Order: C-alpha cells, then structure tokens, then sequence
C-alpha cells in the first residue's frame, strides 16, 4: 500500500534524489502489502510558521518514519524539536540525520526519535583513552556552561572514576563572558600540562585569544579539542599543534539516507509477522487519542544491525545512538590540516606523518609536572615544636 | 491589557469559574485581568495552537490556567513549544500539565503545582524516621529519568548523625527483553524488612507479577512507591498487595475551582509589581504570526521578578526547573480491599502521623517497670529525635511519650530476640508497681498478663507460690 | 623541625612554615545544618590544598 513517508528536508536537490533513494531499498525489500512511498516538504528555517508547518502534512500522511536535515546557517538547533514533540505525543518514530546536540540524547522527553549520528558529549568517550596511551596522568578540564558542556563533564567524570582518577581540577566557563583572563590564569599553578576543551565558536575564539599573551602556545603544553572547535570561526586566533578531533563522512547528507532507508525498509520485515498491525489515524485533527502500539514499534528498530550502504556497520541501540562511531584524528600546523590518525572504533590507529606540538617541540611534554616548593603545617606543641 | 484565557478540557464544571474569574478583588494595582472562560475537547495539537491563534491574539493576552481532567502526559511535552516560541506565562493546575519535566528552554515561562522526583525521596526519608526503620532496600526500574531521586539518597546518608543501614541498591531492568523472568532472579536476594520500589503505573501489575511471584509481602514486608504509581485513589491496579503505603499529592482538601483560583490571582499579581518601580508594562507582540519578529522583545527580566509569589499566607516560590517547593503531600495506605486512605499531612516540613506505632504471632506485648540496676528510662533526645543506638525504643501510656527504656535485664530480651524470632513493643505500667493481690485482683506487669492484655512481662520479678499459679515463670537466671 | 631540616637537604626541598588557623589537629563533623559532615583544623587545612 502506498504509504507517504519522508521528512522535512533542507537541500532541496538532497530530497530530489532521495525521491530515488526509497526505488533502491523499493526493489531490495520483498514486502507486499506495503509499497511506502516519498512525501517530502521544505525546510522552514524560521519560527514564524512552525505553529502551522509541522504536521499539517504529515500526520495526515500517515507517516512512519521522519528524517531531519539542517539549515544553511551553522549555529542552529531549533530544527528537530517541533517535529520531535508531535511525534512524542503520538509515539510514532522520527530519525535523526543531521542531530548533533546531547539534548535530543537523554530520552526523558521525546521519547519516540532514533539517531542515527552519534552527539557530540560522545566525543568524550573515545578521548578516555586518547591521553591513557600516552601516559599523561594529570589533566584539566574547563568546558563552558552548556548542557552538552555538562553532559561531556558528567560522562567522562564516570569514565576516569575506574582508572581511580579524580580528574585533577575542574573549571567551569559561563558562555557570554569575555574577561576571563583571571580565571584562565589559575590553571597555570597547577602542575598538569595537559589541556583540553569543548566549546562554541563565540567562546573557541576568545579561548584561544587569551593564550597568546599568556603564552600557552610556548613549548611544553599540549591541548585537545573537539571538532567543533577546529572548523568554523575558530581558526582566526587558533594555536598551533592542536590535536583536535574529526568527524567522517558524517557531513554528507547526501549518503545519509544510504544507512538511513535501510534499517526502516526491513524493519518492517520482522514487523509483517504479528497482530495489531493498524496504521495510525488519518490526519493531525480527527486524531485525539493514540493508537494502543506505541514504542512497541521501535522495539523491532535496535534489532536490526545491517551493514551495507556508503558507511556500513551501523548499530543503533541503547541510548538510540550509533555504536562505534569512526573519528580521524587531525593536527594543525602551521595553518595547515594534516591527518595523523584514525580511530575505527575500539582501539587507536596512528600515521606515519610526523605529530607536531606548539614550539616545534618533537618531544611529547609529559602531562605532569614537580613543584619544588612546599608549605608545611605545625601546631604549637611543647616537646616536639616550640614557638 | 492583561488576559487570562483559561482551557478546561473534560467533564467540568465551568460555569462556577466565571464567578472565579469575577473574583479578583486586586484593585489596589493595575491588574486588569480580562479572563476568559474557553472550555472545549481540543486534544488534537492542531486544534491546541489554532484555537490559541485565535486566542492570544485578541488583545494583548498574556496569561492562560490550564485545567483538565484527563491523564494523558504527552499534553505537557506540547505546551512547552507554545511557551517557548511565545512570551506569555502559562499555569496548569490539574490534567495532562501536572507532572513532572526534566528541563526547557530559558523562554519558557511554564510553572505547575506538582513536586518531582527529588521532592519525593525526602518526603519518606522523614516519616520513616519516626518509626526508626533504619534497614531499607531500594529497588527501582529503567525510566526516562530514572536517575535523580536515587541520587538524593547517598546525599543525605553521608552527612547523617544516626547511621543508614543501607540493605544495597537494586537497577533491575523491567522494559528489556527476555527480561521478565530474570526478575524473580533478582528477587530471591532481599532481606530487609523495608522495601523503596519505583515503577510505573502500566507496568506496576507487570512488576507486581513476578512481586507477588515469590510472595515476599503477606504481612512482614512494606512496599513504598511514589504517587506517580498510585495516580489517583479510585484508580488501582488491584493487583497491590494489602498493606501497600504511599505518599501522593493532595487533591481533596484541592477541588478545581479551589486549585484554580490560588494560579489566577498570582498571575496577574506576578507583573503588578512590575508597573511599581519600573513603570513599564510588559507587552511583547501581541501577533500570532511572525513570531521570530517578537524575539526583540525579551522578558526574561519579567521571568526572573515572578519568583517573589505570596498571597493567602503561604509563599508559591518557583524555581528554574518549574518546581513549587510547597507540596501539600498526603499519605495513602492500603486497606482490606483496593482503598486508599489519608495516613498524615504536611505543613512547612513537619510531618503528624495520626497512631502511635505500626499496628499488626510474632510480634508480642511487653510490660516493664523502672528499677535502678536493670531497667532505667529517660526522656528522649531532642537533637536527633531517636535517643542513641543500643537504647531501645518504649513507649509510655500518657496520649503517649516518646519515651526510652535502657539498662541490663532489656538486654537479656535482645539477644533473646535473636534466638527465637519475635517482635514487640515495650511500654511501662500504669496502675501499682510488681503487682499486689487486692480483692481478688492482680495490678502491675502480673496484673497485665492475668488480664490477658501483656502476654509477656519482664524486669525485677520475684518467683513465689501465689503468683506462680496464674502464671508460668521460666527458669531464673539470677539468685534473690 | 630539627627533622624536617634533615628532610629538606636529602630530596631537594624549599619549605616555608605556617600554624594552624584555629588550633583543632582535626575532626569530622557538620555544621549548622546537621547535614554538613567534614573536617575541620589542621586535617581540615590539608584536604583544602
Ligand atoms: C638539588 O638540585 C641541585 C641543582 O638544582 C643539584 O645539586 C641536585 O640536582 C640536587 N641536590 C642533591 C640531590 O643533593
């Protein structure tokens, strides 16, 4: 049977092709009693029509699942949650394309939306052992104060506690802020030398504005950022040797949908075997009440691991996000992006290119340092210290 | 001006809230409240922010109480989108907008009467303490948010003068596959008298399937569940084993039209203030469309100046994450049948429970006198409620005290207790000291249990012919 | 002290002394809450760096 499904889709010519995405997983599929079928909308890059713009043609498309796209400006992450709510309250499944944020990680709201990109809190956990091969024993953590910024503290915080780490020190940075110079400075009496950080790009920028006079970018300090912070309106003041990450192929949209139409097709496959197979009711209107199989749709979505199309091995489960998720490891020098290498998901993989720190240092600086001078404390004691 | 368009969805009567809305005797500021009484079944999101289009474009409404009598919790999750696109304050007092939420956007002005999760577990924590229950078990299920109230508990332990027999935490997985039987799995390792279970209110027969599988909760074990489970009185899942004890938020000192006058006036009295100093008042845009074009004018200032709310003698502060921190809690025990029934009341943090001690194999009466060597009493200790560990807890008749019974011959009853399993409870005499034979009557402990009312008598009793033919004195253990 | 000296010159020291604030050696307990277990003195000094 014809069922229109599809997404509110930017790139208007992404969505053109992908009208032709669905023909592929048309054929692959032996399904017969239902032929789903490509009802697309434009995005809507704006809040003015949203009151009127989400599912005044979906729902009443009988939708199963919804794809997500992004618009053309960078800094945005209002885009998936009008869908998102609609599809809370009717529990039909919506899946995310183009979702980078952690809010649309933690399930206590929306509960019925699958991703299929990993957020960037994940980025933390491939870090744990990114400093652990090369010894580097003391760190400092500083993020802004961002939910995300919140959710990577939180996760690595209950990431460090098996190594009987206690994270050294910990500061916090409130975004909006400019004069921070004062607070940057008190790492300086610390004795780790290692720095990392996860920010925005108003805050990226700064950052790295104050460790020019400070002279972080001397020799005998490494720092690691997340890619947020190596692309966008960061690499105006960006100091050199940063080992920061990347991600792969998950900018392109256009094979998106290769992973993404896959793991829906069939999942229906394992679906056609049970009872209460009943489409929702028609419209966004005449529907007031929600049909009796919510999430027990989804419950046949995290079974399916297929790994076929551009990236392959998918295998959303869990949390709904993608497991061993691919990131290349980037160094900049001398205003220049060199891969040094790649992380295909359990174990670290180097490149022969030379790895480069700030101050043309070949030696890696050992993340910890010795203070030479110590305080003592006594208490007045007759026999022992007299005063 | 100001507007109060209120939403009643359900079976209601909403001719009485015009009389409501005709109640604001707030002349003495600028409240101008234009309230108006809408009423229709609009469940359907499209008719929610079509019917509000309409609505909050009239003149200059900046104000809307949500009413409803339905239990759909998926109605709250789309008020937050209007709220946070919007500018306008939004209330619900009761329906598919009383419960709780994690967290939303900082342009959401959306407050409730509901406390969370974090509220719940100190409300237990309290009244647990009266009755000194320090052996507990926790037991929870996988939930979206599963996470803070469990949290609460290891804060309060640490820093605690009496100490927590902690009896382990429990994270079985009830939602997970092939999971149901492992359950039962899980449940042949507890062994503390006192259980804290959360779950769902679905799922609570699911639970309490394989609960009641291994039967550990005839009459020995108390089961605690928050009021998300029980959801209302009438409503139960008939499965609950009798005796089940929970807290819950209060709805029959609460009606509707009480409930729904407490959030009119605050709302329009919230920004009265605000024309006082600054002799300004807040008007976004006004318009339906073009709601991005409305960004330029913030409120964020107005949404800080409304946590200062007082009115009919109590406080209403609210929080960031849309809390009240004044719940009226009101605790539902188990009956006979599928009943729940008042057990105390809250007010300002303190908690009245209406008996005295945990009526009713084991468990069997005690009467003991004071006597300088072997039992001494005391008043108990007012910094910490209990008097000590190692003293154990008596009550005295006269009402009653909270009073304390220590010394040698108690002891002997401890290890005792031990050895052949019973419980108690231990109160002192009220007519004649060691008992005395008067007109054919026996008074003291002696006179208890020939009364048939003690059962069992302990202290500084001596053996003689006359008192051991009424009753039958074991073999001494101490020379007199 | 005479000990301390002995220390200092045999694994590279640079010291400098101070007292406690209060006199306490150190003890955990809560203050004005009853819900605020830590320590306080000189142990209190030393977990405060
Ligand atoms: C202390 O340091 C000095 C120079 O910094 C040098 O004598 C040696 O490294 C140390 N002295 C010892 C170990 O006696």
């Amino acid at each position: 049977k014809i069922v229109n499904i599809g997404a509110v889709l930017s790139t208007r010519k992404h969505e053109q092709m992908f009208r032709e995405a669905v023909n592929q997983a048309n054929k692959r599929h032996g399904s017969w009693k239902i032929q789903l079928n490509a009802t697309s909308v434009t995005h809507k890059p704006n809040a003015i029509q949203m009151a009127l713009s989400v599912c005044e043609d979906l729902i009443s498309s009988q939708v199963y699942a919804i794809l997500v796209s992004h618009p053309p400006t960078p800094n945005d992450h209002f885009t998936p949650t009008p869908v998102s709510y609609t599809a809370g309250f009717y529990r039909i499944p919506v899946l995310g394309l183009t979702t980078r944020m952690s809010i649309y990680s933690d399930k206590s709201i929306h509960l019925s939306f699958l991703r299929t990109v990993p957020p960037y809190s994940h980025q933390s956990s491939v870090w744990f052992e990114m400093m652990r091969v090369y010894s580097w024993n003391h760190i400092i953590l500083l993020v802004s104060d961002d939910h995300e910024g919140r959710a990577a503290q939180k996760r690595l915080e209950t990431l460090l506690e098996e190594r009987e780490s206690k994270a050294e020190k910990v500061l916090q940075f409130d975004p909006g802020t400019k004069n921070v110079t004062a607070l940057l400075m008190e790492a300086k009496e610390l004795e780790a030398r290692v720095i990392i950080l996860s920010a925005s790009e108003d805050d990226a920028a700064t950052v790295y504005r104050a460790a020019a006079m400070l002279n972080m970018t001397g020799s005998g300090y490494v720092w690691l950022v997340g890619e947020r912070e190596i692309s966008g309106n960061a690499l105006r003041y960006a100091p050199d040797g940063i080992l920061g990450l990347q991600l792969i192929n998950g900018k392109n949209e256009s094979a998106h949908i290769s992973d993404a139409v896959g793991v829906v097709a069939q999942a229906v496959h394992e679906l056609l075997e049970k009872e209460n197979i009943t489409d929702p009711p028609r419209g966004c209107v005449g529907n007031t009440n929600i049909w009796k199989t919510g999430p027990l749709f989804k419950r046949v979505l995290m079974s399916s691991k297929y790994a076929d199309g551009v990236t392959g091995r998918v295998e959303f489960n869990e949390d709904g996000d993608r497991k061993f998720a691919n990131y290349s490891i980037m160094n900049l020098q001398n205003r220049k992006l060199v891969q040094v290498g790649i992380y295909n998901g359990t174990h670290v993989i180097p490149n022969d290119r030379k790895i480069i720190w700030p101050g043309g240092e070949t030696e890696k600086p050992r993340g910890y340092q010795m203070s030479t001078r110590l305080k003592i404390v006594t208490i007045h004691q007759e026999p022992f210290v007299y005063v | 001006s100001i507007g109060i368009a209120v939403i009643l969805v359900g079976t209601s009567d909403e001719v009485a809230i015009k009389d409501a809305h005709e109640k604001d005797d707030f002349h003495h500021l600028s409240v101008v409240p234009r309230v108006e009484l809408v009423a229709m079944n609009e469940t359907d999101p499209k008719s929610i922010i079509t019917r509000i289009c309409d609505l909050m474009s009239d003149r200059k409404i900046q104000g809307v109480v949500f009413a409803d009598d339905t239990d759909q919790e998926a109605i709250a999750q789309i008020l937050d989108f209007i709220s946070a696109q919007t500018l306008t304050p939004i209330l619900g007092i009761h329906g598919g907008s009383s419960m709780i939420m994690a967290d939303k956007d900082e342009s959401s002005m959306f407050f409730q009467f509901g406390p969370s999760i974090e509220q719940q577990a100190s409300v237990m924590l309290n009244i647990m303490e009266e009755y000194d229950w320090y052996i507990f078990s926790i037991v929870t299920t996988y939930f979206p948010g599963y996470q803070d109230f469990v949290n609460k508990i290891r804060s309060t332990i640490e820093n605690s003068f009496v100490g927590w027999e902690l009896e382990e935490v429990l994270l079985l997985d009830m939602s997970l596959d092939d999971g149901d039987s492992k359950i039962q799995n899980q449940l042949k390792k507890l062994q503390s008298p006192i259980i804290l279970l959360y779950c769902t209110k679905e799922e609570a027969t699911y639970i309490f399937e394989v609960a009641n599988s291994v039967g550990l909760t005839g009459y020995g074990y108390t089961w605690i569940v928050p009021s998300l489970v029980a959801g209302d009185t009438d409503t139960v899942p008939a499965e609950f084993p009798t005796g089940l004890i929970s807290v819950s938020y209060d709805e029959w000192d609460y009606g509707l039209p009480a409930r729904v006058r407490d959030g009119i006036a605050i709302i329009t009295t919230a920004a009265s203030d605000m024309l006082s100093e600054h002799s300004f008042i807040p008007e976004p845009k006004s318009s339906c469309y073009n709601t991005h074009e409305k960004r330029i004018y913030q409120s964020n200032m107005l949404n800080r100046y409304l946590i200062n709310v007082t009115f009919e003698g109590r406080n209403l502060s609210f929080s960031e994450d849309g809390y009240q921190m004044h719940p009226k809690l009101v605790i539902i025990l188990l009956n006979k049948e599928r009943k729940w029934e008042r057990v105390g009341k809250w007010k300002d943090k303190s908690l009245q429970m209406k008996y005295y001690v945990w009526p009713r194999d084991d468990h069997l009466s005690i009467v003991t006198l004071e006597e300088a060597p072997f039992v001494i009493v005391e008043s108990v200790d007012p910094l910490s409620g209990t008097c000590m560990r190692n003293t154990v807890p008596c009550q005295k008749r006269i009402g009653y005290i909270k009073k304390c019974c220590k010394g040698f011959c108690i002891d002997i009853l401890k290890k005792i207790s031990k050895s052949v399993k019973f419980t108690y409870d231990l109160y002192l005499v009220t007519n004649g000291k060691h008992g005395k034979k008067i007109n054919g009557t026996w008074n003291g402990m002696i006179g208890e249990v020939v009364m048939k009312r003690a059962y069992m008598a302990v202290g500084s009793l001596t053996i003689n012919e006359e008192r051991s033919e009424v009753v039958d004195f074991s073999v001494p253990f101490i020379e007199t | 002290i005479d000990l301390l000296i002995k220390l200092a010159r045999t694994m590279n020291f640079t010291y400098e002394v101070h007292l406690v604030a209060d006199g306490k050696f150190g003890t955990q307990e809560r203050v004005n809450n009853s819900n605020k277990k830590e320590w306080n003195g000189m142990m209190g000094e030393l977990l405060s760096g």
